[PDB]
């Protein structure tokens, strides 16, 4: 019958690993570096995309960021076919929550919601499991700024700053050596930059090669503004930081 | 791979042969029926000194009527054990009195071929079951995984369960009292245990139509472990 | 008489590659070559008719297919894979947009519900994903003319002008020196010929060319008069006689 | 079951709930208490079809316990008012319907506030300064429209709700057997115990 | 549905998924748990491998079930949030349905049915997780401490440990827990869980995780400062 | 070899190696033998010990007042087709007030066993069957193979050493078949041709099981000192 | 190498699958060809009975799908028949939900979706056929399209199937590239049969009698199979000239 | 290779190896064979005696199906029973919907549909048997042959089984030497002596013969079993040809 053909995608290893999960883990370390960094006053996203042609579309391009609330935003390291179909969800989730409550939902209950339907896939059902991994920036009244990353596991974790992607390793040691608790968003921006800079595969980093975002209370009034930066406004604060 | 409800070329189906051995790594349980009532005693086994060893179940209630133990991966009992409850007070709602035992038996043993791909694989614990009816007087059986069930005077299940059935064998006849039971039990516990037997290590229990299943008390089983000590000594 | 195959048959190898997806990428890249340039007031998409028999009528195979009235698409690799998924593409456009809401999907929405069937394909039970790669050029009111490439995989990306399938690599690299932001349709539909002569063998006419566009609204294709809002599709497919007419300026 | 009233003062809400329960000919008892606590500081009252109330309530009452741990945090008044609403809202087109109407007392510890809401079996919500359910509006409304301030304190709220209660007395035709009063503040829900 | 029969027997009668489960904890970080005279305290490892960790947002290591009950695990910190929800609501049903809290031994036989039905479905991998379950039962001052595994048997012990290196904690407190003469105090009994966690964490405080449960739903998780007090004291008295 | 992993693979030489191997059960099973004469019909079974504690495993199940088998392989399998027999028997009672032919009992069986061979995920059936009754057209001897095959049959016998017990009855053809009125000399020649059977072991009072239908007698099995008599 | 056992991408791109089901076309050895005339569509294959056991009159190929649409399926005569009730099935329902005849055209895309289907999902395989739809449509005329194990579909001036497929297709070829139009210039379907034999004589290179041809005729309102007389009259004609 | 270890899948040269594997089974199995006659079809097939103990007339092979079909086979007997059960469901639906019995074409192409689709998927096996049917309808006698591809066609003569070449060999002459047609009673006869010659093939078991019929004059196009005097006349008959 059919047996024959099953690779069995939820099952363990004699070491106790999800095979599934770990090759997952592997495609999503040659995608595109994608940095979030937590101020006091903010968060920033920043994201390398992959495919440098001098004749796609940026301005109408969205591979590495997305919006799931007012409040929350995510960042895409793996499959961008996989994310959509998880931030569709996410989105959806949002929506119930509010509707439900009358309140936004939190940001963690968001991320755990999340994280649950990837550990399902890697426990039961024989498919295989999503090959994601997603920086959450977000704020919500209880805990204010918060960032968190979920992987094809469904494991999630809080951080001050963190990479997914490429070159983590590289990444994570030079923002755990410029990092402060008393940061501004202006400084994490520059700090964003900077490692990518460095990490880059490519040549020298400019304006058609990233995606940049900022959580910012610096609205008018006491209220909460995602920006997702334009192609010129990533090439004026590259400019602005010293890069270009 | 291979199905999991396929024989082999012999005529057995692979996976009830392959829970067999997992019953065998399972501690010892032995029961010895009389006509004052049966016994059943368990070799607890803890796997440390922390472990509080009286939260170790290994003898468990079904109805006032009928007692059961157990040896193998004792977590899939779980599911029988609330299967023959169930089964023992339903047909109690139904017919306004005390299940048979061999029904009560047949029953669990319904369960254990409902395999496929139902559940993914056998049960890895075989029962003994002990009770009393009006019908059949005191009775023990054997409960396996492979569905099948048979009547015993006196059987041993789990790691020492070749070399107990051997002293079972000799020591068994059908003048045996209740008392000389108990010990018999103990004795041959005794025997096959890594460990050396105690009140805190093994457990006893019987079935009577007087007084019904009882799991006995530490101390009521530390003065038959005492009795026997003597009597062994005697001679 | 049961589907058993609930478990995927796109799974990750230990290098983290997803075999199926790949290997679907292959099938594409023996595909027939097909092209697409978004000009200022329009947009152009291209492809070569490679008749299997010169008995067979090429002009029953229409490989460059009417999505909705402002939205068209090409692909490269397996045929019945994409006459499926056009298929689907045009039901989708009705069922999750046009019923709901009273107005066909924007290009980018209609691409994203293509892109998830494809994705669907690459993760279910039971299923190989699908064979080709499409080129999705459309127009609507708040984002303008857009053109997509739509892989296996699910993901999509927005052009200015690529290629795929066959010659794609030469293609793409011809396009990157002839286009600009300042391309009217006719100076693209120009380039898209050029471009397409170089993967093309044998012969190069209007009757071996399969060229639409997406440009300005055609009431004359409508229809109907007496409703001054409905101005006509922005879909046309070029005949055999206007695509050698701009063969002789050529 | 028949009068439940609520009174949004400065600093609390206050709940007044009948004690009776009545089947046909006879009041089998005369001390029920037709509340239950969501959460530390939130209360709710109910009313309406026998089974239906209790059900409904301990129903509400054990997903906002369970929230409660899964967050370890308190879900606002205005939350769980909207989480209640839509529980009615279902109902009101199911196979059976839950004939039950509430109101929903909270004290909100991020806003300082005390929030007062009324919901009937429908999913018909609305935030009040007093409110009522049944019959008993049709007299307790009038006096509150002539007596209540929006600043008025606990003792002030507890006088208001005696007067209430003595038109209730006076004029209603049903023996309803006294109210259980309770108050929702900033320290939590305590009952009165001589009212 | 996907129906594959996923934990099956081997010639030798064993269950390969369900020990290669029990290896997935042995790679989760270390738990402990030890029962005093009038408390419980459990005791978690945080591997430092992970800083700039945000330790407001993070998921702790100690989960409250109920207001009287707690579970700490070892294993697929994904696979232990399912277990849980799960018990968070069949403890919210317990009191709905009996008008009374969950014993400790109850929740725990429930937490294990969960696991052992994940041993023989269709379609589905164990949990590759095992738990310490502790509290008191309602209106009761005995501490409860329990253990369960991926197989789904469980047990009450007077202390015990899981994860990785819980071989060398277990034989620490083998030899320095005595049964007779339990932990006395609160002081005693989180004394003892720090210095067995002491055993195999090598650093300081920031790795240690202490969460002490009390009668009549008493729960209160100890802070870095309070924990490095008693990581202060034992190795002063150490140096003699 | 290749070709026995499921019950759904024919090997290259057209054979179904499950069901030869669900074939192989029975043989390993104790002996039962069944024989008929135009009056009566009687089945004789070799009930299998564990041990000298145990019991004997019980090899005769009654179907109807007026049918039943015995049983040789896996006990639990011959309870599940047992079951089946008595709700078709039983169906044909409550809904068209009629006795169950034993010929139609047959091919409801043969029918059940062959689901279970053209089929992906189940498995044979790992047991032997011999049906006994007596219907509208008299006494009636059944041999049911879990392959399918269905055959009537004078006498015959299955599990293991039945072939000493089949030649017997193959020789004594002309003689029992004449054995009308006579359930005593019928149980006797079936008691003679079990033991053919035999070896080391010998008929005991516990050990042996019979059974009988016929004219004027109802599907009854005598265990116990009720079969002292024939030893 | 299971991927040349169930319908998923081998390195290359390929679907085996779908490849080894071509080659099951050609295990029954018979040639089949179709062209079109004014007024009608023509289809003749090769009938071939080894055993004198069987009844001549129930083998055969050729299917009436519709009134107005025939098949002929070059393959195993199981999935051949399996084809063609699906085909009768899917032109019956077609009637009835949209109140006209189905066209060859749509039957032919329809079956050919069917025929996609089966090399994306594993469960079912392809059917090991190609099926060669013929009509007189009232809106496109003279009809011939083609389906096969791939799901690929495509209209035909004139077409061949079978082992000997090259040989029919180049000498028909050859004949279109002289007259220089999409069909046979003839009045009478009977002419066009005799086209049709006489273009499979001259490229296959061997005489028929009555009983080695099977005919079927496509014409306004009606597609008909002819009988054997009807073939030796076409036979003796053909001779004549 | 493996190719031939799954039902449903296509080897490098477009073959289905399970169904082949299923043809061997057919091989295996005894003798059965099929004779169409002026007004209607004779059915018989060789039963080996495996043993004395075999009750005599009792373990019947040929199937009726409706009231005017028979159905006989060659292989794993089950299949075969398996096989007639659709057929009679499948004739009972068509007779509830449309009022008159199933015509023989029609009966053909519902057990040809059914033994297809079972070469279709991995999940269900081949049929192992090769199934000779046929009756009388409103068109006359039909006569067809069920291979476990699905593949039939309609016969004068059909045969299956390990004596079928040589069965096959005698068809063929009684339908050269009688091309105006045989009669019913006379295809009992020659239906008789096939079996008989054909059992040189399986020739160390003596056998039982059994012969089925259906005729427009001698049944009233009904599918009856021949019995008694005519039986032992067609068995006679056989003995004399033999020797
Ligand atoms: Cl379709």
């Amino acid at each position: 019958g059919s047996r024959r053909y099953d690779s069995r995608t939820t099952i363990f290893s004699p070491e106790g690993r999800l095979y599934q999960v770990e090759y997952a883990l592997e495609s999503i370390s040659h995608a595109g570096t994608a940095i979030g960094i937590m101020a006091s006053d903010g968060i920033v996203l920043a994201a390398e995309r992959k495919v440098t042609s001098t004749l796609l579309e940026q301005d109408t391009s969205t591979e590495k960021l997305y919006k799931l609330n007012d409040k929350i935003a995510v960042a895409v390291a793996g499959l961008t076919a996989d994310a959509e179909i998880l931030i569709n969800t996410a989105r959806i989730h949002a929506q119930n929550y509010l509707k439900t409550y009358n309140e936004d939902i939190p940001v963690e209950i968001l991320v755990r919601r999340l994280s649950d339907i990837k550990q399902g896939y890697t426990q039961h059902g024989g498919l295989r499991p999503f090959g994601v991994s997603f920086i959450y920036a977000g704020y919500d009244d209880r805990y204010g700024y918060q960032l968190y990353t979920s992987n094809p596991s469904g494991n999630y974790t809080g951080w001050k700053a963190i990479s997914v992607g490429a070159n983590t390793s590289a990444a994570q040691t030079l923002l755990q050596m410029d990092y402060k608790d008393d940061m501004k968003v202006d400084d994490a921006i520059e700090l964003a930059l900077k490692t990518l800079s460095k990490t880059t595969d490519s040549s020298a980093l400019t304006y058609d090669r990233l995606e940049f975002a900022t959580i910012r209370k610096g609205a008018n009034d006491g209220e909460v503004y995602q920006k997702i930066f334009k192609p010129q406004e990533i090439k004026d604060i590259l400019v602005k930081t010293g890069i270009t | 791979d291979r199905g999991v409800s396929t024989f082999s070329p012999e005529g057995r189906l692979f996976q009830v042969e392959y829970s067999l051995e997992a019953i065998k790594l399972g501690s010892t349980a032995i029961g010895i029926a009389t006509k004052e009532g049966v016994v059943l005693g368990v070799e607890k086994r803890a796997t440390s000194p922390l472990l509080e060893s009286d939260s170790i179940e290994k003898i468990v209630e079904i109805d006032r009527h009928i007692g059961c133990a157990m040896s193998g991966l004792t977590a899939d009992a779980r599911s029988m054990i609330e299967h023959a409850r169930t089964a023992a007070v339903t047909h109690n709602l139904y017919y306004d009195e005390d299940i048979n035992v061999e029904s009560l038996t047949q029953s669990v043993c319904d369960l254990a071929l409902r395999f496929g791909e139902l559940m993914s694989r056998p049960f890895g614990v075989a029962l003994l079951i002990a009770g009393h009816d009006a019908d059949d007087g005191y009775q023990l059986f054997h409960a396996e995984p492979s569905g099948t069930f048979y009547r015993y005077n006196a059987k041993a299940i789990g790691s020492g369960s070749e070399g107990a059935q051997a002293e079972l064998l000799n020591e068994w006849h059908s003048s045996l009292t209740l008392k000389e039971a108990e010990l018999l039990v103990l004795k041959i516990l005794k025997q096959v245990m890594e460990e050396k037997l105690d009140e805190n290590n093994a457990q006893l229990s019987c079935i009577t139509k007087q007084d019904g299943f009882k799991i006995y008390d530490n101390e009521k089983t530390a003065e038959l472990i005492k009795e026997l000590k003597e009597k062994e000594a005697a001679e | 008489m049961t589907d058993r195959y609930s478990f995927s048959l796109t799974t990750f190898s230990p290098s983290g590659k997803l075999g199926q997806i790949d290997y679907a990428l292959t099938a594409v890249k023996q595909g027939v070559t097909s092209l697409g340039i978004k000009a200022t007031n329009g947009v152009v998409i291209a492809t070569e008719k490679k008749s299997s028999s010169p008995l067979a009528m090429s002009e029953t195979l229409s490989k460059v297919s009417l999505l909705t009235p402002d939205i068209g698409a090409v692909y490269s690799g397996m045929g019945p894979d994409y006459r499926v998924l056009v298929d689907k593409s045009r039901k989708v456009a009705h069922t999750s947009y046009k019923r709901i809401y009273g107005e066909y999907p924007p290009t980018k929405l209609l691409v994203s519900e293509v892109a998830k069937i494809m994705q669907e394909a690459t993760q279910s039970g039971g299923v190989r994903p699908f064979g080709v790669s499409l080129l999705i050029a459309g127009h609507d009111e708040f984002n303008g003319f857009s053109l997509y490439q739509v892989d296996p995989s699910g993901s999509y990306f927005p052009w200015k002008a690529t290629a795929i399938g066959k010659g794609s690599v030469a293609a793409k690299t011809f396009l990157e020196k002839r286009w600009n932001d300042e391309l009217e349709l006719e100076d693209a539909i120009h380039i898209a010929l050029l471009t397409l002569k170089e993967s093309v063998e044998g012969e190069f006419n209007g009757d071996t060319i399969e060229l639409a566009i997406i440009g300005d609204e055609n009431p004359d294709l409508l229809g109907y008069t007496g409703i001054p809002t409905d101005k006509g599709p922005r879909f046309r497919k070029l005949t055999s006689q206007e695509i050698n007419d701009r063969l002789e300026a050529l | 079951m028949d009068i439940i009233l609520g009174i949004r003062v400065q600093d609390s809400v206050i709940l007044a709930s009948s004690k009776a329960v009545t089947r046909g000919i006879s009041v089998l008892k005369d001390s029920d208490d037709k509340t239950r606590q969501l959460s530390p500081h939130t209360l709710m009252s109910f009313a309406g079809e026998a089974g239906d109330t209790v059900q409904f309530a301990e129903y509400i009452q054990a997903n906002i316990q369970l929230y409660s741990i899964r967050e370890d945090y308190e879900l606002s008044p205005q939350a769980v008012s909207s989480f209640v609403r839509q529980e009615l809202a279902k109902s009101i087109r199911s196979r059976r319907p839950y004939q039950v109407n509430v109101l929903i007392g909270g004290y909100d510890k991020k806003k300082n506030k005390p929030e007062l809401y009324q919901i009937d079996y429908l999913g018909t919500k609305v935030e009040l300064p007093y409110g009522a359910h049944g019959y008993s509006g049709f007299y307790t409304f009038s006096l509150l429209d002539h007596h209540y301030r929006p600043d008025m304190t606990t003792e002030e709220g507890l006088d208001l709700l005696k007067l209430c209660v003595q038109e209730l007395e006076k004029r209603m035709p049903m023996d309803f057997k006294g109210v259980i009063v309770k108050i929702v503040d900033k320290d939590g829900i305590r009952q009165v115990d001589d009212f | 549905g996907y129906d594959r029969a996923l934990s099956i027997f081997s010639p030798d009668g064993h269950i390969f998924q369900v020990e290669y489960a029990l290896e997935a904890v042995k790679r989760g970080t270390c738990a402990v748990g030890v029962k005093g005279k009038n408390c419980v305290v459990l005791g978690c490892e945080r591997r430092s491998t992970l800083k700039l960790q945000d330790t407001r947002i993070t998921p702790s290591k100690v989960s409250k079930i109920d207001s009287h009950v707690v579970l700490s695990f070892s294993g697929l910190n994904a696979d232990s949030r399912i277990l849980i929800e799960k018990a968070r609501v069949e403890a919210q049903s317990h009191r709905l349905t009996l008008e009374d809290p969950v014993t400790v031994e109850y929740l725990t036989r429930y937490v294990a049915g969960v696991q052992q039905r994940y041993t023989q479905s269709g379609g589905v991998r164990p949990f590759g997780v095992s738990t310490l379950i502790a509290g008191f039962d309602p209106r009761d001052d005995e501490p409860k401490l329990y253990q369960t595994e991926p197989s789904g048997i469980y047990s009450s012990w007077s202390a015990q440990t899981i994860g990785r290196n819980s071989k060398t904690v277990r034989e620490f407190l083998e030899k320095n827990y005595d049964r007779k003469e339990p932990p006395a105090t609160v002081e005693e009994c989180v004394k003892l869980t720090v210095r067995s966690l002491l055993e195999v964490v090598q650093t300081g405080a920031k790795n240690i995780e202490i969460t002490v449960v009390k009668p009549d739903s008493d729960i209160v998780a100890l802070s870095s400062e309070e924990i490095n007090q008693y990581v202060t004291q034992i190795e002063q008295e150490k140096q003699e | 070899n290749n070709y026995d992993g499921d019950t759904v693979t024919f090997s290259p030489t057209g054979r179904l190696f499950q069901v030869e191997y669900a074939l192989e059960a029975i043989k390993q099973g104790s002996v039962t033998v069944g024989l008929r004469s135009n009056t009566h019909a009687v089945l004789v079974a070799l009930k299998r010990n564990a041990d000298e504690l145990s019991s004997y495993q019980k090899k005769i199940i009654k179907c109807d007042e007026h049918m039943g088998l015995s049983l040789a392989g896996l006990a639990p399998d011959a309870r599940v087709l047992s079951n089946y027999l008595r709700q078709q028997c039983n169906y044909s009672s409550l809904v068209f007030n009629r006795k169950l032919a034993v010929e139609r009992a047959g091919h409801l069986l043969c029918d059940k066993a062959q689901k279970n061979t053209q089929s992906y995920g189940g498995r044979p059936y790992g047991v032997g069957l011999l049906i006994i009754g007596y219907d509208k057209s008299g006494a009636h001897l059944l041999e049911f193979q879990p392959s399918g095959n269905v055959t009537e049959l004078y006498g015959t016998a299955i599990g293991a050493r039945s072939q000493g017990a089949k030649t017997y009855l193959e020789r004594t053809l002309d003689t029992f078949i004449k054995i009308d009125g006579n359930p005593d000399e019928l149980i006797k020649a079936g008691v003679e041709a079990i033991s053919q059977s035999l070896r080391d072991e010998s008929l005991t009072v516990d050990n042996l099981s019979i059974a009988i239908v016929g004219k004027d007698t109802p599907f009854t099995i005598y265990d116990g000192e009720a079969v002292a008599k024939y030893i | 190498g299971y991927d040349r056992h169930i319908t998923i991408f081998s390195p290359e791109g390929r679907l085996y699958q779908v490849e080894y089901a071509f080659k099951a076309t050609n295990q029954t050895n018979i040639n089949s060809l179709a062209v079109r005339g004014k007024d009608c569509t023509v289809v003749i294959s090769q009938k071939k009975v080894p055993d004198k056991l069987l009844d001549p009159t129930t083998v055969s190929y050729i299917f009436c799908i519709s009134r107005t649409i025939g098949m002929v399926v070059n393959g195993p005569i199981p999935d051949a028949r399996n084809a063609a009730l699906r085909a009768k099935a899917e032109a019956a329902e077609f009637r009835y939900k949209y109140g006209y005849d189905m066209p060859c055209d749509v039957l032919a895309k329809r079956m050919a979706n069917l025929s996609q289907i089966y090399t994306q999902r594993a469960y079912m395989r392809p059917l090991g056929v190609i099926l060669t739809f013929v009509s007189v449509d009232e809106e496109l005329g003279p009809s011939i399209y083609k389906t096969d194990p791939a799901g690929y579909y495509v209209g035909y001036k004139a077409t061949a199937t079978g082992p000997k497929q090259q040989e029919i297709t180049t000498n028909l070829e050859n004949h279109f590239k002289k007259s220089k139009i999409d069909h046979i210039n003839e009045e009478s379907w009977e002419k066009v049969v005799e086209f049709a034999i006489t273009h499979m004589i001259d490229a296959l290179g061997t005489e028929f009698s009555k009983n080695d041809l099977e005919v079927g005729v496509a014409t306004k309102d009606k597609f008909f199979t002819l009988s054997a007389e009807n073939i030796e009259e076409r036979l003796v004609a053909i001779a004549e000239q | 290779t493996g190719y031939d270890l799954s039902n449903s899948v296509f080897s490098p040269d477009g073959r289905n190896f399970q169904v082949e594997y299923a043809v061997k089974a057919v091989e295996n199995g005894t003798t059965s064979i099929g004779i169409k006659c002026n007004d209607g079809v004779v059915f018989a097939v060789e039963k080996l005696i495996t043993s004395k103990l075999l009750v005599p007339q009792k373990n019947v092979k040929i199937q009726v199906v409706d009231r005017h079909i028979g159905c006989v086979y060659s292989g794993l007997i089950p299949d075969g029973r398996h096989l007639v059960n659709r057929g009679r469901e499948e004739a009972a639906s068509f007779k509830k919907l449309y009022k008159t019995p199933i015509p023989i074409p029609a009966f053909a192409d519902r057990l040809g549909q059914y033994v297809q689709a079972h070469t279709l998927y991995n999940s269900v096996r081949p049929f192992g048997v090769s199934t000779i049917f046929g009756g009388v309808d409103k068109n006359g006698a039909h006569l067809y042959m069920l291979e476990p591809s699905g593949s039939y066609w309609g016969y004068k003569g059909a045969a299956t089984g390990k004596g079928r070449q040589s069965a096959k060999a005698e068809l063929e002459k009684l339908v050269d030497h009688h091309p105006e047609g045989l009669s019913a009673r006379e295809a009992v006869k020659q239906a008789a002596k096939i079996i008989y010659l054909a059992h040189e093939d399986n020739k160390e078991k003596d056998f039982e013969l059994e012969i089925s019929w259906c005729s427009l004059s001698e049944t009233n196009g009904l599918h009856k079993f021949v019995k008694g005097d005519l039986l032992q006349e067609a068995i006679d008959f056989a003995q004399k040809e033999i020797n």
